């Protein structure tokens, strides 16, 4: 499910892009595949955690993770990660009321 | 070295089933990548920064002398556990060495060595990353780098080897009475002990 | 791994193939898992309760089927596919 | 430093003279084939390597929140007050105090140092 | 004038077969491919193997021109169609959706070191000189 | 007195008048980098 | 003039053509039909300075697909046909790359949900049995 929500949006295969593309885009790695590369890391990561938080194709457990610098967005679904529950924070402010 | 340090520091891949290691330019050679610009291109992804093209320049030079697909499969076919006999073996056994066993996450179909050349492309850039400072090394201790076998997957771990070995009785098994010229029961191939 | 690993792995197993030219195939589909059972002396199943184990000095284990389709082929144009269905 | 690939196979250009000109030619190897070098230089490497870390530094870590934002520091190309500040934190330094600052103006990358 | 504003909309069509099908040729940038020079070229089936599941084989202008290879995309569009319009006499658009993705990338021909070959240079691999004289011997 | 300070080197003339004559100039600025003692 | 020669004429006449991304649904439902002859028209709608592609769905298929377009400067696509009485032709030389995107943004998943459990029906699973097999 993941896999097939990133190629529905504006994520470029591998094999269907020019080399020059890579330097500027962000790679983007499920289970530590390379998929291919976004061009807005900023927008896909805003969209993947809406989706988490609303369980409609990521499930909780699923964690992704954004290397700003290394311009990276790195998601893992198997097993044996260690996580705990946080509440969310937006705008200062606790989204539990 | 005279020409030891002359070259710097080359890249070497230690691949399985490969009693010794390759040139890691003679394994994009196999996957099918010739020229150097298609090698580096999946390696430094901006020719702009002069740095990353120096340190790839040893790791060239060694493999230099292959210069097509045929002849570096050769190569790593000729190094792997069971030398082929003939030239054509190896080919055909290094292909299946790069096929199923080097980077099977990355695939194991026929036409994923385009695939598989950007991963390798990838860690051999993340290698340069570290030994130019660019990138910090990573931590062993650092526990999101750590994953827990659980239940589960430990037991999981177990089926396939006790679930290959009850594949393997019932082919024993079977393999008796086929060649007796009667058929087998299958039922009686069964070797429930092996999970149990 | 009850529910998914185990079957995946049986799924993911390779078809046996064997040849003789009769040629035979086994192909495993679906797992089964019953309740922990403990067989007596009569051979009478019964479920087993996780105190009777404690007690008695048994394991809890579940009996594991597979569902077998085999094929066999006798180069006489003709196809026999039986299933041995919970094996 | 400028690194020449030929225009034939797409393979490395090494540098190359010809007594009979006595200029640099960048030749391409198992290509037959050959350029007119310009740079004039084929090789240079620097011990203290000076690197400026603005050119690596990248604009979209201006996005982080885990790094402090400071507004006493406003961005030159565009005012902004607010600027996202934090240290290079990069081997082969062996100093690394000194406080890189990005605007936190989105489409305005400015990276600067003080 | 009317381009400024122009809007244009045309019918889409989708036959349901076609005689011919459609796959996708990408050729990288670098590779400068010009199709000027292209007066002959040849498509086939590669022999190293020795077919319907192999990758194929492009050759241009015979032995003299320039030789390419296409291979398989490996990645499977299950999730995804890619489908190509082509202008008509009768103005509206025809998608025909891509049976198959291929990549080509020259072929160098050269003297290209052989097996056998390559044998001997491996014992000077660590220790060689003049790069370039190592062809001119071969 | 120049802010930068430099040392051109070139190799003899009597040999100038086998190896490389580029590769060698590469083997010896690394050899005089580490192996050569101030 | 041989079985492998390539007809290159599309390539002379510098025929442009546009590649296409679109989901499995909008293609689904032509190859549910796919013989009318007609699933949809093709909009472009061009300005002083800016131009915006956008496809609409067929009223009877459904019983807004705005398009974004890619720059194709860094890899040059060319599209060819292999003719079944063996006489292989290219089409033209892609000109344009466009990409198709869903106008709704929750109900859409809903959509996309279905077929991840429509295609979790091959998926088996172990099933727990009442009675032991006798
Ligand atoms: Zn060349
Ligand atoms: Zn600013």
């Amino acid at each position: 499910p993941i896999l097939e929500f990133l190629e529905e949006w504006s994520m470029e295969n591998l094999e269907e892009i020019s080399p020059a593309a890579i330097a500027d885009a962000t790679k983007i790695f499920v289970n530590g595949c390379w998929v291919g590369i976004h061009k807005d890391p900023e927008q896909l990561m805003n969209t993947l955690r809406k989706l988490r938080r609303q369980m409609d194709i990521i499930v909780s457990e699923v964690s992704m993770i954004r290397d700003i610098r290394e311009r990276e967005i790195r998601i893992y679904t198997d097993a044996g990660r260690i996580c705990r529950p946080l509440l969310i924070v937006e705008k200062q402010k606790l989204l539990l009321k | 070295g005279a020409k030891k340090s002359a070259i710097g520091q080359r890249i070497v891949a230690t691949l399985p089933y490969i009693k010794q290691e390759v040139p890691i330019i003679i394994v994009f050679r196999a996957l099918g990548f010739v020229s150097d610009r298609d090698i580096l291109e999946h390696i430094i992804y901006d020719f702009e920064d002069p740095e990353m093209m120096e340190m790839v320049k040893p790791s060239l030079d060694e493999a230099f002398v292959i210069q097509e697909q045929n002849v570096a499969l050769n190569f790593i076919g000729s190094r792997g556990a069971k030398p082929g006999v003939t030239k054509e073996k190896r080919i055909k056994y290094a292909k299946e060495v790069l096929q199923k066993e080097m980077l099977p996450h990355v695939g194991v179909s026929d036409f994923c060595e385009t695939k598989k050349a950007y991963f390798l492309g990838y860690m051999v850039h993340r290698l340069l990353l570290a030994a130019l400072g660019r990138r910090e090394l990573d931590d062993r201790d650092h526990y999101g780098n750590k994953r827990l076998d659980l239940a589960g997957p430990l037991l999981a771990f177990l089926f396939r080897g006790m679930f290959k070995n009850l594949l393997k009785e019932v082919r024993i098994y079977a393999q008796k009475f086929i060649d007796r010229g009667k058929d087998f029961n299958l039922e009686l191939a069964i070797k429930t002990r092996i999970i149990s | 791994f009850i529910q998914m690993s185990v079957q995946r792995i049986v799924e993911d197993a390779p078809p046996i193939d064997l040849q003789a030219p009769p040629r035979y195939l086994l192909k495993f589909e679906q797992i089964y898992l019953s309740k922990p059972t403990h067989w007596e002396r009569d051979g009478a199943p019964s479920p087993m309760m996780p105190n009777e184990a404690r007690l008695r000095n048994l394991t809890y284990s579940a009996p594991l089927y597979v569902d077998i389709t085999k094929t066999v082929i006798k180069e006489g144009e003709e196809q026999l596919q039986t299933q041995h269905q919970k094996t | 430093v400028g690194i020449r690939f030929c225009q034939e196979c797409n393979n490395m250009l090494y540098p190359k003279e010809d007594k009979e000109n006595r200029i640099l030619l960048y030749a391409c190897r198992n290509c037959d084939y050959q350029q007119e070098a310009d740079n004039s230089c084929i090789y240079v490497n620097k011990i203290t390597h000076e690197v400026d870390e603005l050119t690596q530094i990248i604009a979209d870590v201006s996005q982080d929140p885990t790094l402090p934002r400071t507004e006493d520091h406003p961005c030159q190309k565009c005012g902004h007050k607010e600027a996202v500040f934090f240290q290079s934190h990069s081997a082969r330094a062996e100093d690394a105090m000194r406080l890189y600052y990005v605007c936190t103006a989105p489409h305005c990358g400015h990276r600067w140092t003080e | 004038g009317p381009s400024s504003q122009n809007v244009t909309e045309y019918v889409v069509r989708v036959p349901k077969n076609t005689t011919k099908k459609y796959n996708i040729m990408a050729f990288n940038a670098a590779d400068k491919v010009n199709f000027a020079t292209w007066n002959q070229a040849r498509l086939e089936r590669d022999l190293s193997n020795k077919p319907e599941d192999q990758p194929w084989l492009l050759r241009v202008n015979g032995k003299s021109g320039r030789k390419f290879k296409g291979i398989k995309k490996g990645g499977v569009t299950e999730n995804t169609s890619y489908y190509i319009f082509t202008q008509c006499p009768d103005g509206a658009f025809e998608a025909f959706p891509v049976h198959n993705w291929y990549n080509f990338t020259p072929l160098a021909r050269h003297r290209t070191l052989t097996a056998e070959e390559a044998e001997e240079e491996w014992e000077r691999r660590n220790k060689v000189l003049n790069h370039f004289s190592i062809m001119q011997q071969r | 007195n120049a802010e930068k300070l430099v040392l051109r080197i070139r190799i003899m003339n009597s040999d100038e008048n086998k190896m490389d004559d580029d590769v060698f100039l590469r083997c010896i600025e690394s050899n005089m980098l580490t192996d050569m003692t101030l | 003039a041989e079985r492998g020669e390539l007809d290159l004429t599309g390539a002379k006449q510098n025929t442009g053509v546009w590649l296409v991304k679109v989901p499995k649904y909008l293609s689904q439902q032509w190859a549910k039909a796919s013989g009318r002859g007609e699933v949809g028209k093709l909009r472009i709608a061009k300005t002083q300075g800016r131009t915006e592609v956008s496809f609409t769905l067929n009223e009877d298929l459904a019983n807004e697909h705005p398009f974004v377009l890619q720059s194709v400067g860094g890899q040059t696509l060319t599209v060819f046909t292999e003719s079944s009485s063996d006489k292989l032709s290219l089409e033209g030389i892609v000109v344009q790359r466009a990409e198709c995107r869903p106008a709704a943004s929750e109900n859409y998943m809903r959509l996309k949900r279905l077929q991840i459990e429509e295609s979790s029906k091959p998926v088996r699973l172990s099933q727990q049995l009442d009675k032991v097999v006798t």
